[PDB]
This record gives structure tokens, C-alpha cells and sequence, in this order.
């Protein structure tokens, strides 16, 4: 049979030995009997990529100038890897994601389908309660369940599957009453650890109501990621990331104090130095009482404790959580100006939900989850649905009904709901501006043609 | 009305909106 499904997308079949020529030729018929734009194979066994810098660079000039959409392989065994999953945010997805999208007639969402061992949370559809949460709380959260490769949904439904809560006095847990509540450590545990949560262990992470204590909570911490040898010791294999960095932690991060331990842990056991910084010191001699300080890690950019550092250190990398974490992915240390525009202290809010409850359409795998991270930090809300109570549809190209309606709606002068593509989104957050979303650049709905234009190059 | 994802909420995602440190 024959359809349209995949109509203006380009893939690329990674092969990973020649016994798989066959499911190789199997998947490139699929993908051409339902209409793709284009699909490339490349043969990773039969070329030398030793000692050849598989780069950004050399990604788009080989595989470009148009954007890849998806990148069918069952393995991440390949070395520009974190450059397309991490970097381009392409997503990479098994051959099984071709055969169930053609059969449901559907793009499904790729995170049950990543070949990435370390992605545990692939199945798992998780809301994480804002009322349970400090916001710099829920960031980092949100960044761990992105690295373990689930979802994170803003509502609850019939498909979520987990409930993050921190504890039962929580205003979620009452007002709602299958899904599961559960403590953080239920996340915090498959990262530490790379197996999934199986033991008793899985039975100290789900919400207790006779935990009303925090000397309990502590204690169930302590016990489910205090103390170590863990799982899939290949996987990130460069336990010196961090070595002679020494990061100021800054007081805005108020976490969970357990919490502030893992991440303490975290960047001691990457061989890095950690200093927390308090409201009543006086940063002039913590400075000077240890002076090898050369980064400073804070949730917001208007910080007064960031503006005095600054002026002591005018030389110090600034970055926040995320980009820790951003650093372990990518397995080397790098530059906050060579990061992403998420890897800075958060701007102050630019928008309110009013001006700014944005729906989107054709943004799979972990361009979803750049798009809800900047809308957030821009200070709107954004919709799985699109309805009338959405201001703007961000798209990168003309496809899907989600599309068709809301071009048709924002032919009105009443609704005048708007269609821009994400590059409005990334433009007002660098230049801190409220930019006008009918500008041409933003109206340019042919953004795959060119690679530079994915979401989440703006500001490298 | 409500076009869907295309790759349903019983509790929106507004009510439960604010951080407990708005």
C-alpha cells in the first residue's frame, strides 16, 4: 500500500554491519511507498571513521544542507551520535518506528523507540506537580527525565503513568483522589544507577502518607541513592569531566537539601570541587580563601550574588544546572558561549500565560522538549492540543490538520490567534525583547531546508 | 474545539500551575 505519511521528511538509515542489509532495505521501501522526501543510507562497518573529527560540521556538509528528520538505527554505537541526538536534538529511532507508524498511520512519538540503553524512562509518561516543587527543583527534575529519555506532560490523563511529588502534604495528591505517585528518588535513582528500579528499593520511592516527618523523607533519600556501584559502566565513561573545576553554588538554588547532596555528589564523583555560597557571606574572601573558584552555577541571571561575582571574577564561566548536565552528555567540558541558550542563568520572565499559550506541530523526540523548556523560561504555557484558547502555533513547515486550522483561524480578526516558527521563540529570549512574530524571518515556514535552522542552534 | 497530538487531559494543565515559590 501506498500513502502520504511522510510526505517532505528526509531520513537516514545508520547500518551497522552487513547482516542488516536486508531490515535496511525493508525500511527504505516503507519510507518511499508512503511518499519521503528522501533517505539516505550510510554503511558505519564499511568506512574508517577513526581519527576523522565526525563533527557538526561534518555532519551537515556530509548528510545536508537540508535537515535529516529522523535518524533510523537500533544502536547509538557511532561517533557523531551526541553531536545528532544532543546537539541537532534529530532524533534517533529504531526500525520498529517505521513499521508501527505506517501501521497506525501516524508519526509516533520516538521515545519508546530510542536504541540508547541509558534512556530507562522511554515508556514513561511523567507529570511532575509545579505545587510540590521550588522552580529550580522542577528544572532539574525536568532535565534528568529528559536524559532518561521520558516524557514530561503538564497535565494528567488516562496515558500519564507517574506522579512526582515530594511529599503527602502536597495540594496534588488530595485534590485529585492507572498512575503512581512517587518521590524523586524514583528519577533521581535510574540516573545515579543505570538499572531500573526494581528491588525493595522501588518500594521506598512511592508516596507514603505516614511520611508527614521530613526526618523520614531524609532517611528514604539516604537509603535509595545514599550509598553506589552502579550499572552500564560504559556508558559515560569519563569519570574526570569535571577535573580542576571548582563551581560556586549559588543560594538562589534553594533545594530539597538531600537533593543538593546528589548534586554535590554528582559533580565530586566527575573529580570537581564544589563550594555553596550563602546570602550572608561576603564573596570578596570566599573568593580569595579559594581562589581556584573558575565557575558559578545559578538558577537566575538577575541574581545580586551574580552581579557582585562578576565584578570579582569577570573571567568565571556562568552557567547553570542544565548545563552541568548538558556537559555529561556531551562527555566533555565546554564553554557556556558554545552551549545552548538553556545553559544560562533563566532571564526574567518575558510573557505571562496570556501573552503566551503556545501550541506546536512536527516537533519530535527532544525538540519537545526545547520548545517546553523555552516557553517556560519565557514565561507561557504550552499545550499538547491545539484549541482557542491557544495564542500562537509554532511550526517549522506547512504540514498536518494542526497546521491547515490554525492558518485558517488566524485569518480572523476576532480570533487572531498566530503562526510563527520557533526562531521568534529563540530571538526574543536572546535579545530579552517581546519581538513582533509576523516579522518576515519568523514567517519563513521552509526551515528544513537548510540544517542550521533546527530548533536550538539560535545563540551557538 | 481540540485538535489532538497526532504522535486526552481529565486535569488541565492550568489549574496546577504555580511553583511554591511564585
Amino acid at each position: 500500500s501506498t500513502s502520504l505519511l511522510f510526505e517532505q521528511l528526509n531520513f537516514l538509515i545508520l547500518v551497522a554491519a552487513e547482516a542488516e542489509l536486508p531490515i535496511a532495505h525493508s525500511t527504505r521501501k516503507l519510507l518511499m511507498d508512503n511518499s519521503c522526501n528522501n533517505c539516505q543510507i550510510y554503511e558505519l562497518y564499511n568506512e574508517n571513521l577513526k581519527d576523522v573529527k565526525t563533527d557538526k560540521d561534518w555532519f551537515m556538509n556530509k548528510f545536508g544542507p537540508q535537515t535529516v528528520h529522523f535518524v533510523i538505527s537500533n544502536t547509538i554505537n557511532f561517533p557523531f551520535y551526541k553531536i545528532v541526538y544532543f546537539d541537532l536534538l534529530i532524533p534517533v529511532v529504531s526500525h520498529t518506528w517505521v513499521q508501527d507508524s505506517v501501521k497506525t498511520k501516524r508519526h509516533l512519538r520516538t521515545n519508546m523507540y530510542s536504541p540508547n540503553p541509558f534512556h530507562l524512562l522511554r515508556d514513561c509518561q511523567v507529570y511532575i506537580s509545579k505545587s510540590s516543587f521550588n522552580k529550580c527543583e522542577y528544572i532539574l527534575y525536568s532535565d534528568l527525565l529528559h536524559l532518561l529519555g521520558g516524557t514530561l506532560v503538564n497535565y494528567i490523563s488516562n496515558r500519564t503513568t507517574h506522579v512526582i511529588v515530594q511529599s503527602p502534604q502536597d495540594p496534588i495528591i488530595a485534590t485529585v483522589s492507572e498512575w503512581k505517585f512517587v518521590y524523586p528518588i524514583w528519577i533521581l535513582y535510574h540516573f545515579k544507577m543505570a538499572k531500573p528500579l526494581k528491588g525493595e528499593l522501588a518500594t521506598l520511592c512511592e508516596l507514603d502518607m505516614q511520611d508527614t516527618s521530613e526526618e523520614q523523607l531524609f532517611a528514604k533519600w539516604e537509603e535509595v541513592i545514599g550509598d553506589t556501584s552502579s550499572s552500564q559502566l560504559t556508558l559515560h565513561p569519563n569519570k574526570t569531566l569535571f577535573k580542576n573545576h571548582h563551581f560556586a553554588i549559588s543560594p538562589d538554588l534553594n533545594f530539597f537539601t538531600p537533593l543538593y547532596w546528589f548534586l554535590k555528589g554528582f559533580i565530586e564523583d566527575l573529580d570537581g570541587k564544589v563550594t555553596p555560597l550563602s546570602f550572608s557571606d561576603d564573596l570578596k574572601s570566599v573568593y580569595q580563601a579559594f581562589p581556584d573558584i573558575d565557575c558559578y552555577i545559578g538558577h537566575s541571571a538577575n541574581s545580586p550574588i551574580l552581579e557582585k561575582t562578576k565584578s570579582i571574577k569577570p573571567e568565571i564561566h556562568v552557567g547553570n544546572v542544565s548545563w552541568l548536565f548538558y556537559m555529561f552528555a556531551l562527555q566533555k567540558f565546554t564553554p557556556v558561549s558554545q552551549c545552548k541558550l538553556i545553559h544560562q542563568p533563566f532571564h526574567a520572565k518575558l510573557f505571562t500565560s496570556k501573552e503566551l499559550t503556545v501550541a506546536y506541530t512536527n516537533y519530535f523526540g527532544s525538540q519537545r522538549f526545547y520548545i517546553q523548556r523555552l516557553v517556560e523560561i519565557l514565561g507561557g504555557l504550552s499545550t499538547p492540543e491545539l484549541t482557542r484558547k491557544n495564542t500562537h502555533l509554532i511550526t517549522k513547515s506547512t504540514i498536518g490538520k494542526k497546521f491547515k486550522v490554525a492558518k485558517k483561524w488566524s485569518l480572523d480578526p476576532q480570533n487572531a490567534i498566530i503562526v510563527t516558527n520557533h526562531m521568534w521563540l529563540e530571538q526574543c529570549y536572546m535579545n530579552n525583547s517581546k519581538l513582533n512574530p509576523k516579522d518576515s524571518r519568523f514567517q519563513n515556514f521552509k526551515l528544513d531546508d537548510n540544517m542550521g535552522w533546527n530548533i536550538g542552534q539560535i545563540g551557538m | 474545539e481540540t485538535v489532538p497530538d497526532s504522535q486526552s487531559p481529565l486535569i488541565p494543565t492550568s489549574v496546577g500551575s504555580y511553583f511554591r515559590d511564585d
